């Protein structure tokens, strides 16, 4: 029911890294 | 007035020589046909940070330095950048004080400390020594008048006795959790000023107008003020002098010092117009000079006006007085200092508490969210409204964009990187919804229990715009379903703004707000 939150959630997580990652340096 | 591109507002306390600089404003509009208007609100430094946090206020706020660092820290203040020509022709001490975190955020006008006023005729020689106030009183009632009378309704003013002998604010960069209100000196000096009251040598209940009134009347031999209030004795004709405060124990009363400041309210777009008056009308020897005329500015920050009027023996005591306190911090904490030395005065100085009972009270208060919510719905509104016309949604009140300055930008950069993350992610997206099975019965722990799952292994600029694209997308599907309406989409808008509120306003600010958000993902 919830666990697929956590799948979700971990998602967005993985995918704010690599916007984060990719500005690193200006 | 309402803001107004093309038209300045000024707001400015109302002790200050506000018609003088109307007269400033006439010949600016004179000259180049803009409009000026000069108002003096209530309260005006606790409305600015309600008002200019929903984009109102004045283009223009005038106020001493200590209110600034919480407006610019909260991103209500415009960052101000002179040519080294004008920097030059003020002095840089008063650039100091409006200086918060490398950024100056307002341009100085003059130097305000506390002196003591006197009546030459009733008191040839005034006193050097706070302990000898009570002696003179008693020699002063015999002929029906009395010593000294001041406010002690501002702890402004009686804070260069708290002080004198070892009160302090915040320790020396500045540590939040040793305030030092409740240490030896200060208790030193409150119970001076309380047991003066007590003895009947002033009225607890006494204030800015009944002093005012008693000294230019001849009624009192002494009153504590700064040089706003000069212009009102010269029309009593009363025989006065300005000179140094007296001492206690040995030391000098520290009064707080203030610089008269002047600053640009993030909302305005009248930036550069206002800077222009500022450097070319106001802050020249016949700009100051007609704000001087009504009420006296005190030591002016402009170096050619300042060589003129320091020849003045008022101006001096003015800066002798000055030199012996300490310039205020501007730190965003002043505000509950002053809050709690407000309360512990006055409840010592009527008797509902004891001086150790009220300063542990001020030091406790001294010490440690709904306006910065406020701050942030506007960016979270522009970006769900942009989301919400890109999916072909008619929502109530979030049709058309018109924002103003401080969002604008930030709204571009905003959009800018948010379709960068999705672009890269249109599938999972695109099927959020569908898996997670929202209902209204469902739909706030949901919401709450992936944000948290987010950040629960930290925090950067990434993780909140993935944050931001998520309730975003949350919201437009909440739109979506019939039995969760337009009422769920500002109720969505809430939930993002408050999370953001709650559980990221330290992470933000500590890394620069959002003149930092422009500078991570800034171009090119
Ligand atoms: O006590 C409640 C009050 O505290 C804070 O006001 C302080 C001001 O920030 C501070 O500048 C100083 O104000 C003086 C001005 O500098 C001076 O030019 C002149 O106009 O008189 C002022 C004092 O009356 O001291 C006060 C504290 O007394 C806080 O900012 C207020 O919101 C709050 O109402």
């Amino acid at each position: 029911n919830g666990t697929v939150n956590k799948e979700v959630a971990h998602c967005l997580k993985r995918i704010g890294d690599d916007l984060v990652n990719n500005h690193q340096l200006n | 007035m309402k803001i107004e591109e093309g038209k300045l507002v000024i707001w400015i306390n109302g002790d200050k020589g506000y018609n003088g600089l109307a007269e400033v404003g006439k010949k600016f509009e004179k000259d180049t046909g803009i409009k000026v208007t000069v108002e003096h609100p209530d309260k005006l430094e606790e409305k600015f940070p309600q008002v200019a946090a929903t984009g109102d206020g004045p283009d223009i706020i005038f106020w001493a330095h200590d209110r600034f660092g919480g407006y610019a820290q909260s991103g209500l203040l415009a960052e101000i950048t002179p040519d080294k020509a004008f920097q030059d022709k003020l002095y840089p001490f008063t650039w100091d004080a409006v200086r918060y975190n490398g950024k100056l955020i307002a341009y100085p006008i003059a130097v305000e400390a506390l002196s003591l006023i006197y009546n030459k005729d009733l008191l040839p020689n005034p006193p050097k020594t706070w302990e000898e106030i009570p002696a003179l009183d008693k020699e002063l009632k015999a002929k029906g008048k009395s010593a000294l009378m001041f406010n002690l309704q501002e702890p402004y003013f009686t804070w260069p006795l708290i002080a004198a002998d070892g009160g302090y604010a915040f320790k020396y960069k500045y540590d939040i959790k040793d305030v030092g209100v409740d240490n030896a000196g200060a208790k030193a000096g409150l119970t001076f000023l309380v047991d003066l009251i007590k003895n009947k040598h002033m009225n607890a209940d006494t204030d800015y107008s009944i002093a005012e009134a008693a000294f230019n009347k001849g009624e009192t031999a002494m009153t504590i003020n700064g040089p706003w209030a000069w212009s009102n004795i010269d029309t009593s004709k009363v025989n006065y002098g300005v000179t140094v405060l007296p001492t206690f124990k040995g030391q000098p009363s520290k009064p707080f010092v203030g610089v008269l400041s002047a600053g640009i309210n993030a909302a305005s777009p009248n930036k550069e117009l206002a800077k222009e008056f500022l450097e070319n009308y106001l802050l020249t020897d016949e700009g100051l000079e007609a704000v001087n005329k009504d009420k006296p500015l005190g030591a002016v920050a402009l170096k050619s006006y300042e060589e003129e009027l320091a020849k003045d023996p008022r101006i001096a005591a003015t800066m002798e007085n000055a030199q012996k306190g300490e310039i205020m911090p501007n730190i965003p904490q002043m505000s509950a200092f002053w809050y709690a030395v407000r309360t512990a005065v006055i409840n010592a100085a009527s008797g509902r508490q004891t001086v150790d009972e009220a300063l542990k009270d001020a030091q406790t208060n001294s010490s440690s969210p709904n306006a910065q919510e406020d701050n942030y719905k506007r960016i979270v509104k522009s970006y769900v409204g942009e989301k919400l016309r890109k999916k072909g949604l008619k929502i109530r009140g979030y049709e058309g964009e018109e924002l103003k300055p401080p969002v604008i930008e930030i709204a571009k950069t905003l959009q800018r990187v948010g379709d960068e993350l999705e672009s890269a992610n249109t599938d999972f997206f695109k099927n959020m919804c569908d898996q997670l099975q929202i209902t209204p019965s469902t739909a706030y722990p949901t919401f709450q229990s992936i944000a948290d799952e987010i950040f629960v292994s930290g925090k950067n600029w990434g993780r909140v715009v993935a944050f931001l694209t998520f309730g975003g997308n949350f919201a437009v599907h909440c739109a979506l379903r019939a039995d969760m309406g337009e009422e769920y989409v500002d109720r969505v808008v809430n939930w993002i703004s408050k999370y953001m509120a709650v559980n990221l306003d330290y992470w933000i600010n500590q890394q620069g707000g959002w003149d930092g958000f422009l500078i991570f993902f800034e171009k090119t």
